[PDB]
This record gives structure tokens, C-alpha cells and sequence, in this order.
């Protein structure tokens, strides 16, 4: 369908993914000296990814916008909500409950990932709406 | 779980 060879949004939204998985699957061999950079690194993904975003809302027509800007709304909830856990589990190392809170930061991020990929979903429908797609 | 986001990774 859509070229992507300037999609701003498509990168950055695939760099948050990968970011994602990058963090899950590096998680459960770690200490925090560890697992917060990777945090980090999760977040400025978002950043520049709402950022991006915000440049490209009024390029695309009016009826779209609410729906995507509650789709930002939610990415920094999840993101706030995955930070939440990273200090839970960072309060308990090396102790009985260290790993079941890595599982609920597991969760946290999944949902970010699924979201940043429904946040794409809504552009693409705005660009294709604007690119007068059939 | 991983196999899930990773299908939707590259799509």
C-alpha cells in the first residue's frame, strides 16, 4: 500500500516498537544499572514519536483529529504506567518478588507497543482519507 | 507474547 520512504510517523513508531522488544527480551537476566536505560530509551522513542506526530496533525483533515490525539493521551498513560512498574520492581531486586513485577512491566510495555501501532493505524486512515484513497 | 508484537514488528 503506502510508501514509507519519508513516513516519519512509520519510523518512529517502528523505532518504539523495536524499542519495546529490545527491553523485553533483555529484561529477565538484569539489574536496574540495566533495565532503566533501556526505560529511558523506550520514553525518547515516545518523544519523538508524539513530537512527529504533532507536526503532522494539521496536515491531515479536521475529523481525525480528536481520535488521534486521544491516542497520544493514551501512549503517555501507558508509558507513565510502565515507568510506575520499572520502580516497583526496582524498589524489590533481589528479592522474592523481583521477577513478578518484570512480568507487569512485560505487560506495561506490550500495551505500549500495541498502542503506538493503533496510533499509526489512525494516521495512515487520516492520510489515506487526505490522499482521497477510495 | 514476544511472538505476538513481533509479527506486527514489521508489517
Amino acid at each position: 500500500n503506502l510508501d514509507r520512504s519519508n513516513d516519519k510517523v512509520y519510523e518512529n513508531v517502528t523505532g518504539l516498537v523495536k524499542a519495546v522488544i529490545e527491553m523485553s527480551s533483555k529484561i529477565q537476566p538484569a539489574p536496574p544499572e540495566e533495565y532503566v536505560p533501556m526505560v529511558k530509551e523506550v520514553g525518547l522513542a515516545l518523544r519523538t514519536l508524539l513530537a512527529t506526530v504533532d507536526e503532522t496533525i494539521p496536515l491531515l483533515p479536521a475529523s481525525t483529529h480528536r481520535e488521534i490525539e486521544m491516542a497520544q493521551k493514551l501512549l503517555n498513560s501507558d508509558l507513565g504506567e510502565l515507568i510506575n512498574k520499572m520502580k516497583l520492581a526496582q524498589q524489590y531486586v533481589m528479592t522474592s518478588l523481583q521477577q513478578e513485577y518484570k512480568k507487569q512491566m512485560l505487560t506495561a510495555a506490550h500495551a505500549l507497543a500495541v498502542d503506538a501501532k493503533n496510533l499509526l493505524d489512525v494516521i495512515d486512515q487520516a492520510r489515506l482519507k487526505m490522499l482521497g484513497q477510495t | 507474547r514476544m511472538s505476538q508484537i513481533k509479527r506486527l514488528l514489521s508489517e
